[PDB]
């Protein structure tokens, strides 16, 4: 949003108002494909959209009902590459269809009214990746000017990047932009 | 022919007061610089030279000012009238006059000097500085143009 501070429309009305702006130059927003180069000096960081949790393994315990504690053995829940939840035993793999790296958390679980273990897709909601999202902050180009609310396709050193301008930046000395790539690629 | 330097009160205005610090009793001499410095931000990636914007900073003028009063009573009236002259206005204007160009800056009292050290009939030598709110621009009449069948 853009807060804008303008006469009324109406000639009649001679107040000068405040409003807030949630429209674009084109009613029907079209992607744009552009390239940012290095020398525009870019800063590189990545966000967050969506809150997941980053111990994709999970060492769970569950309370024996006879003793009231949690006197039986831990069992072992890994994340896929593809997005699925298997216990460790269970897999019979080489090991390219796993992380890269072994983020691990221990996790106590109580026994439904029922009595019955909980749910694997219970576990899977907790153990389950975010959203890696790439901030890129560079120079505005005079060759294809880039303004804030346009969905845009940046190619940076190589590698494809989709997403939005979120801001701008009017200084003394340049004129920057904020690319929030919002994800939703596969 | 030789160059002009006029020290103005107030140009543009009704209470002007108009100092020759080329030609008068109160001169300017020897100014420090009348160039200028530039930051251009250039930033370097792997050998190639990438260029920022160019802030153009303006440095203090110093000048040796010196007084030509006749007697010890001139020569600190002159001292206790110019000086005052400058502080009475919020800046003042500095008018480099030439054969080419009559540009101005407008300047601001930074640091003057006064010592014990005099020559003949209570001479002056002191060093003057300013400091730069904008240095040379053209102060010129602008009007209107007319168009005949
Ligand atoms: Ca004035």
């Amino acid at each position: 949003p853009t807060t804008t501070i303008q006469h009324a429309p109406s000639e009649t009305d001679p107040r000068n108002l405040l409003f807030i702006n949630f429209a674009s130059r084109n009613w029907n927003r079209k992607r744009i494909t552009t390239r940012v180069d290095i020398k525009q000096s870019v800063t590189m960081d990545t966000e967050t959209i969506v809150d997941r949790s980053a111990y994709n393994f999970a060492v769970v315990f569950v309370k024996n009902k006879a003793t009231d504690d949690y006197t039986d053995p831990p069992k072992m829940y890994i994340a896929k590459n593809n997005g699925d939840v298997i216990d460790y035993s269970t897999y019979h793999g080489d090991g390219t269809d796993l992380p890269d790296v072994r983020t691990a958390k221990t996790l106590f679980y109580d026994r439904d009214d029922h009595g019955n273990p909980p749910e694997l897709s219970t576990i899977k909601v907790e153990i389950s990746p975010s959203t890696i999202v790439t901030r890129l902050i560079f120079n505005q180009n005079e060759l294809l000017p880039l303004y804030v609310n346009d969905l845009v396709d940046i190619w940076y050193e190589g590698k494809l990047y989709s997403g939005y301008i979120a801001d701008r930046v009017k200084t003394e000395f340049n004129d920057r932009l904020i690319f929030v790539e919002s994800g939703d690629k596969p | 022919m030789v160059r002009q330097y006029k020290i103005h009160t107030n140009l543009d205005g009704t209470d002007d007061k108009v100092w020759d610090v080329t030609n008068g009793k109160v001169r300017f001499y020897q100014p420090s610089n009348l160039g200028l410095q530039s930051t251009n931000n250039i930033w370097q990636s792997n050998g190639i030279g990438v260029m920022g914007t160019r802030s153009i900073t303006q440095p203090q003028i110093e000048f040796k000012l010196e007084t030509f009063g006749e007697s010890l009573e001139e020569n600190y009236q002159l001292m206790k009238d110019f000086v005052n002259d400058i502080l009475s206005k919020k800046f003042v204007t500095l008018e480099y006059q030439t054969e080419i160009f009559q540009v101005y800056a407008d300047l601001a009292l930074a640091d003057v000097t006064k010592t014990e050290g005099y020559g003949k009939n209570g001479t002056f030598s002191e060093k003057i500085t300013f400091d730069i709110i904008t240095k040379w621009y053209t102060y010129e009449n602008l009007t209107f143009d007319k168009i005949q069948n």
